[PDB]
């Protein structure tokens, strides 16, 4: 038991009060959907049509202002369904509404199915035109939460 | 209608229901219906709520005069709520037309009964009368829970629910037993 | 073949001793992004 | 339970809502 | 494609702010320059 | 077709390559089922 | 957190995996004050109970509650593992 | 409900008897006089098909914060006969003496 | 970061090759947080000095 | 020897007294809070909680490879058990059954070497017999090696027995280390300055420091007391690097 | 963010499942099973049988238990 | 007497049930 | 509110009164 | 050591608690 | 006249040995 | 209290009462 | 968990690891005794 004991380094304090050590995360974080509105803000179920279907706006409520100004997110299908966001985030008291429109040429819409409660939004990237382009884009941190023990 | 026992059992484990039907040469047409419970929390004054705590039908149990008394013991664990700070509501209904010659008023269909734990209240007699016996003075706050205690018997006998609730919550909720 | 949750990623807007160790502490239980 | 007058008048205001005639289809 | 970036602020975290918790039984300053890089 | 070499005496059920024996019944396994001999 | 369980006051909620031995494979959800207490309870409180001794314990894992939503834990026990 | 109307009338009824003996009442009591009637006309006509049973449930526990609050409104009476330790006229009838295996044992 | 250590230092010549010598400087990255000594003043009570 | 007993066993046997409400109930005999930290084995059991009855290979290594899927490299997924002599056996047999589901290899005498030739003058060609499966290759880089410990089998301080023969911690599977860290994820935390204090109050004569007639007395009976005392703990950083494997019979 | 619930579910064609979530209410708890499960690609599969609320006073007791048999495949 | 919505849909809802 | 079936069949009555 | 009325009920709805019928079994 | 629990478990335990 | 025999031949006599 | 790699045709009980068959049976050693399947 002693043997096994000493095969362990040895750290040198200066008090006998409590210590604490700090764990940390990662900065890089998907976001789960609350709900989706359509162009007149009129919420989405499942068994109905597709909603941005000639390149026209729609909402995504979702619970945290996470999101930029003009990013490109993408839903459990990346790619296939790119989501450029307009205007910044309306807060609907703790929540967080973006105008949305489809980016990547999708002329018939997305469907009612993936837009539901629960799907998670990651950010991909904030394009811009060539001529005259505004500021878009955001950066997000992480934070530390502790450990505890005392002698 | 009437209710014969109505009462939590004394082991903290049931919750007693013996429902009985009156006697009433007039009554024979009565029988038992169901028993609703609800909680302080899904409470209404019409009737009884919807998603209520638990439903019961009487026409499950017995395959007629069994339809006139009924006898039950829910464990209340299995009811998923605390036995100490809970406040059941048991309705009851007829599924009956009782004669016609019966007197105006009795011919009631649904009926009403109050619930609670009385360990709780029992133990903290005992410790403010714990206290008393040291240096013979009262606390206040004896007499206040003795007060509140008749406020919301007076409540439940007038019927007047909802404010019940209000001082059971308020007042009652945090009881250790 | 089933999970467990070890961890949690919440916003910070859904919210001094001696230090045993003095850099920061990337625990296994955490997803690392990738670049 | 007894059910008077008003009661069936707010059953049917509701019932209106749903329905329709034979011009309607 | 273009693509452009900005943070509205220098060695100090924003608005965009995340943390997180691990589930165990008992239960600095941000470099500005560095993350927008 | 398949070939199985191995006949296991297991409560519990084998690998699928290999006959399954218990108590007085025989089972090979084909198909994804568990197929019984008698 | 200080309900009046035995392990210093607090409730305990454990994932335990199985094999009952001749029938098959299981999951179990259960809060119980040791994890020697919660192979204790699919021997009393089980499927097969009756017969005590085909219930072949492997994992007995807790689960910690989270601040906030999100799915605990999941215990998937497939056919084609069976 | 048939009760709220009887509650208003009451409430007014007293308060023109008020202003018959006195010539003043508390105007933060004829604001619960306002609040009180506004919510019997909501209830009593077109606007009540818009309320649920959660609805409901905020609206009797806020409109119980007036029963005592004045004189004109008084706390309603109910008809009830239950309360909060119920009576047990059970009847023990032992049968031959008889235990069971362990309980004792009754017809 | 969140592997590394400085290598090991008792090696033949043969062994402290070109990726050997590159890890002692990519350790070396790791530790410009850091500037802890026994007999020094810390970088912001000197610069406060100057 | 009685404190190099106390301080091991505080240091790897420990038990924290602070309440879910932040108090501590055990007071001493002055009465102030005895106040104790976590040991060694309180630490460790925080984070990868796992207890079982009957041991199954793929529970072990589908849990190893759940936490350092692609967290550790290839080359980072030695994971070195530490078990008892008892717990290498229970490893030894679930290995046997495990590849003998490996029905499509067959597994011959010429490459196990279960029997080997020896020899002896009872026979010409006289046989010899044995054979242990001491490490486990999961798919993706992750071995799992055994190294029993003297440690886990002491029947002094471990009562309970196994029903399988010797103690029931033998079968306690613990994988300390989970790859680099960078910094010591365990250490042993000692004060910097506290030197035990050796103390004596006595009276005339001292035994131990051999001091016959004292300038200054403590008091005036024939005695010599010591009192030494010690504060010390220990830190597991990342509880998560480190993976156990306990027996229920323990009961947690 | 208030109450935690213990569920068992049947996969259809593939096993039966037990699982465990914190939702407000009940269905909430479904929401975060057919978004959050394994099955996120054949979220359709789910078919949850019970839901119970984690009623601590217990504090010793079985909330959810599903054995697979032989026959059943 | 008092009706809410789900009293509403109660009725019309068994009432189609018995159509 | 409960709705006993007795309710339903006094409100087809009603309904079926003027139909 | 006299007994009242009130004291056999006493009795009385202890021992109900303990007993049941026959078609309890 | 006064009972306790006590004295409700000599009672009914006295009645069961002779039954 | 400290019941007697008598007692309790009293208690089962007016048990027995309802017989 | 006892695998049985060959099978013995033999009017003699083969050996306890093998698979005997006789004219009309197939018999395997379980429990200390010979146990026919089927």
């Amino acid at each position: 038991l002693d043997t096994f004991l000493n095969s362990f380094p040895t750290r040198e304090f200066e008090d006998d009060n409590e210590y604490y050590w700090d764990v940390i995360g990662s900065s890089r974080r998907n976001i789960p959907l609350v709900e989706a509105r359509d162009e007149n803000g009129v919420v989405v179920a499942a068994n109905a049509a597709n909603v941005g279907v000639g390149t026209s706006p729609f909402y995504l409520v979702f619970p945290e202002d996470w999101f930029a100004d003009g990013e490109v997110i993408v839903g459990n299908l990346n790619q296939v369904y790119p989501f450029r966001i307009l205007g910044d985030a309306r807060m609907e008291g703790t929540n967080a509404v973006y105008k949305v429109e489809l980016m990547g040429g999708n002329t018939q819409g997305v469907p009612a199915e993936r837009l539901q409660q629960g799907e998670r939004f990651s950010i991909e990237f904030a394009p811009v035109e060539k001529e005259l382009s505004r500021k878009v884009g955001d950066v997000r941190f992480t934070s530390p939460v502790s450990m505890r023990n005392e002698w | 209608m009437h209710f014969n026992e109505l009462r939590i059992s004394q082991d903290n484990r049931f919750l007693i229901i013996d429902v009985s039907v009156d006697n009433q040469d007039y009554f024979e047409d009565v029988l038992l219906d169901s028993i609703v419970i609800d909680t302080q929390d899904t409470f209404v004054m019409n009737g009884p709520s919807d998603n209520p705590l638990y439903i019961y039908n009487v026409e499950d149990a017995y395959d007629t005069q069994q339809m006139k008394n009924v006898r039950l013991e829910l464990n209340i664990q299995d009811l998923k709520v605390s036995p100490c700070s809970t406040m059941f509501f048991v309705y009851v209904k007829s599924k009956g037309t009782p004669s016609t010659d019966t007197p105006c008023g009795f011919d009631k269909d649904q009926i009403l009964g109050t619930v609670i734990n009385l360990q709780p209240i029992y133990k903290q007699t005992l410790k403010y009368l714990k206290e008393v016996e040291c240096d013979c003075n009262i606390p206040k706050g004896f007499i206040d829970m003795i007060l509140k205690l008749k406020a919301i018997e007076l409540c439940v006998r007038t019927g007047n629910y909802p404010q019940a609730i209000k001082y059971w919550n308020k007042f009652f909720i945090k009881n250790n037993c | 073949a089933g999970k467990l949750g070890k961890f949690q990623m919440l916003g910070f807007q859904h919210w001094a001793p001696q230090k045993a160790t003095n850099l920061m502490v990337q625990l296994l239980a955490f997803y690392r992004g990738k670049s | 339970m007894f059910f008077t007058q008003e009661d069936y008048r707010k059953i049917e205001k509701w019932l209106l809502a749903n329905s329709r005639k034979d011009t309607d289809f | 494609t273009t693509i452009r970036i900005q943070h509205k602020v220098g060695n100090k975290l924003n608005k965009k702010l995340a943390m997180g918790i691990p589930m165990v039984r008992n239960l600095w300053m941000h470099y500005v320059d560095w993350e927008v890089e | 077709m398949k070939t199985l070499r191995t006949l296991k005496i297991s409560p519990n059920a084998p690998d699928i390559n290999s006959v399954w024996l218990y108590k007085g019944t025989m089972k090979y396994f084909n198909n994804g089922e568990w197929e019984t001999i008698g | 957190v200080d309900v009046g369980c035995a392990p210093d006051g607090a409730m305990q909620l454990w994932v335990m995996e199985y094999e009952v031995t001749g029938i098959g494979k299981g999951c179990a959800m259960c809060k119980a004050i040791n994890p020697q207490q919660a192979e204790m309870l699919l021997k009393s409180n089980g499927i097969y109970n009756g017969s005590s001794y085909l219930y072949k314990v492997t994992r007995i894992e807790q689960v910690i509650v989270p601040p906030c939503n999100g799915l605990m834990a999941e215990q998937v026990v497939t056919y084609k593992d069976v | 409900m048939d009760k709220m109307l009887e509650i208003s009338e009451e409430a007014i009824t007293r308060y023109f008897t008020t202003l018959s003996q006195f010539g003043y009442k508390k105007y933060s009591d004829v604001d619960k006089i306002i609040v009180l009637f506004f919510m019997e006309e909501m209830l009593a006509g077109e606007m009540s098909y818009y309320v649920t049973q959660d609805d409901y449930r905020n609206i009797v526990n806020a409109l119980y914060c007036l029963a005592g609050s004045t004189c004109m409104i008084d706390f309603p009476m109910f008809e009830s006969y239950d309360t909060l330790v119920h009576s047990n006229n059970r009847t023990f009838v032992p049968r031959i003496t008889e235990d069971s295996i362990l309980r004792s044992t009754e017809d | 970061a969140d592997f590394l250590n400085f290598p090991r230092q008792m090696l033949p010549f043969s062994k402290k090759t070109k990726q050997w010598r590159k890890d002692c400087l990519l350790w070396a990255n790791q530790k410009t947080f850091f500037n802890y000594s026994l007999v020094r003043k810390s970088v912001i009570h000197k610069k406060i000095n100057y | 020897l009685q404190f190099d007993e106390y301080k091991n066993n505080a240091m790897a046997w420990g038990t924290s007294n602070r309440n879910l409400n932040g108090e501590y109930m055990n007071f001493g005999k002055s009465g102030n809070a005895i106040k104790t930290g976590a040991g060694i084995f309180e630490q460790t059991e925080v984070a990868n909680t796992m207890y079982y009855n009957t041991f199954s290979l793929k529970l072990l290594e589908d849990a190893l490879y759940e936490l350092s899927a692609s967290k550790l490299a290839m080359d980072d997924r030695l994971f070195v058990i530490k078990t008892g002599e008892r717990g290498a056996i229970q490893f030894h047999k679930e290995v046997l059954k495990t590849v003998s589901g490996w029905t499509t290899f067959v597994l011959d005498n010429n490459s196990t070497r279960v029997v080997e030739k020896v020899q002896s003058r009872l026979h010409s060609n006289a046989l010899s017999a044995g054979f242990q499966f001491v490490e486990y290759k999961a798919p993706n880089g992750v071995r799992v090696r055994l190294d029993v410990d003297p440690f886990y089998d002491d029947p002094v301080r471990n009562k309970i027995l196994h029903p399988m023969g010797g103690v029931a911690f033998s079968y306690r599977y613990d994988i300390w280390y989970i790859g680099t860290m960078d910094q010591p994820n365990i250490f042993k935390c000692k004060i910097k300055g506290d030197n035990e204090y050796r103390g004596y109050q006595w009276g005339i004569r001292n035994p131990f420091t051999g001091q016959k007639g004292n300038p200054y007395m403590s008091f005036d009976e024939d005695s010599a007391v010591i009192h030494r005392m010690a504060t010390l703990g220990v830190c597991v950083l990342d509880p998560t690097r480190t993976m156990s494997l306990i027996p229920a019979i323990l009961q947690g």
